[PDB]
RNA sequence: UGUACAACGGGGUAUUGUAAGCAGUAGAGUAGCCUUGUUGUUACGAUCUGCUGAGAUUAAGCCUUUGUUGUCUGAUUUGU
RNA sequence: GAAUGUUACCGCAAUAGUAAUUGAACUUAGUACGAGAGGAACAGUUCAUUCGGAUAAUUGGUUUUUGCGGCUGUCUGAUCA
RNA sequence: AUUCAUAAUAACUUUUCGAAUCGCAUGGCCUUGUGCUGGCGAUGGUUCAUUCAAAUUUCUGCCCUAUCAACUUUCGAUGGUA
RNA sequence: GAAACUGCGAAUGGCUCAUUAAAUCAGUUAUCGUUUAUUUGAUAGUUCCUUUACUACAUGGUAUAACUGUGGUAAUUCUAGA
């Protein structure tokens, strides 16, 4: 059986990576793959403006 | 007494009030670290296989 | 009624059966009987005692309760939702790895760019 | 001459507190051997562990007993 | 414990003796009464005191169970016992 | 005044340090590759010296009392050796 | 630019004068008998370990807070799980 407040609903990690190696694996791309890229943003919006918060890269 | 239960997989927590004495024994007795079989506690838990983390007693 | 156990040796005390005994430190010791009671008045170790459930232990005799805590074989396999990942669209990048020539587009864009610009740079200078 | 009795035994139950013997890379340390040690070993060594809630005892006023072994016709006396 | 026919089983009761006693707590009741200060009673419940008669599950005591184990001294060649 | 400062061989070390850090600037060489080079700082780092100190420590000095004249040394009193 | 982590400081300062009579303390000395974060000045070409594939060196890896939401406590600058 699926119980509904834990089974059946689903809930998402409120972050992604912020290192290199990290996204690099996290989608297991390349020595090379524009990681850059592959960033994860965040959007929100202020007001009538929006904008996507991609935070950084270390390492 | 009461269950606070987290479902990892989804990512999930929910509380649950229990009576049923006779229920919990299935519990008394044991580690946090041990796994027991739900349908002995709730047959909404069967099949289930819950673990324990710990918890908050009285007081 | 309630079912306890020697202070000292180790056994279920039924009921009116067996002594108590007290401490002006409030504590509170109970006996199945006077053999464990007079040890006690004789202040001895029932873990050098050997008829003792204590010394059964610690010298590890019938312990045939706790086995092992096992250590699990298993992987995440529990593609969350990021919250910026948009999970159809993170098996979509997770899938186009490869094409690495977009990247190289790019990127030589960008070096036509950054040329552009100190260039610029150089003739705001002079 | 029998769900008879008894002694032995067996089991249970209760009490002690882990038997003698055997082993041990345990052992405070010590002397000796040479193959010298590459834990070198031989030997002295209270004690410690394991075989061991072990062995020992248990009715003499405890229970039981599908076992074993036997026992069961002596004496006297009494009458409306 | 002889004798009453024997012997056995159940049994009546002349008689004789006799044994239970005492207090407190709660309620009544801060009532009755009284100016007030103060301040009750029977019923009822829970406990106890003294005495008595029985028992000994458990607690405790007692141990020649010389049952168990332990210690010294000495004898058994040693050990074992 | 030193067995010193330092150096030097053999070895040791559960192996220390020897920069994966960051802002500002953007420059120069070209065989133009995101090639090679390059500055002003900020941090932190081994050791030596320094400095802010610290620890010990030398000599000399302190009130009333002898109705306290002997004291310390068991278990440190003194010294020595390891 | 809140919160948290990390780094620091929190040992200063301040107050009071109980104890303490060669003990603090003054003044004087030594550290050839030592510690020194720190400021300050100088200071690491050797360190790839069968160091010819072992190899990331345009740079390596794992946690974990803050946060998410779930909870206990009568209560504390309590806290757990996820």
């Amino acid at each position: 059986q699926e119980l509904e407040g834990l089974t059946d609903t689903t809930v998402p990690k409120r972050l992604g990576p912020k290192r290199a190696n990290n996204i690099r694996k996290f989608f297991g791309l390349s020595k090379e793959d524009d990681v850059r890229d592959f960033v994860i943003r965040r959007e929100v919006t202020k007001g009538e403006k929006t904008y996507t918060k991609a935070p950084k890269i270390q390492r | 007494m009461k269950l606070n239960i987290s479902y990892p997989v989804n990512g999930s927590q929910k509380t649950f009030e229990i009576d049923d004495e006779h229920r919990i024994r299935v519990f008394f007795d044991k580690r946090i670290g041990q796994e027991v079989d739900g349908e002995a506690v709730g047959d909404e838990f069967k099949g289930y296989v819950f673990k324990i983390s710990g918890g908050n007693d009285k007081q | 009624m309630k079912v306890e156990i020697d202070s000292f040796s180790g056994a279920k005390i039924y009921p009116g059966r067996g002594t108590l005994f007290v401490r002006g430190d409030s504590k509170i010791f109970r006996f199945q009987n006077s053999k464990s009671a007079s040890l006690f008045k004789q202040r001895k170790n029932p873990r050098r005692i050997a008829w003792t459930v204590l010394f059964r232990k610690h010298h590890k005799k019938g312990i045939t309760e706790e086995v092992a805590k096992k250590r699990s074989r298993k992987t995440v396999k529990a593609q969350r939702p990021i919250t910026g990942a948009s999970l159809d669209l993170i098996k979509e990048r997770r899938s186009l790895k490869p094409e690495v020539r977009k990247a190289n587009r790019e990127e030589k864009l960008k070096a036509n760019k950054e040329k552009k610009k100190a260039e610029k740079a150089a003739r705001k200078a002079e």
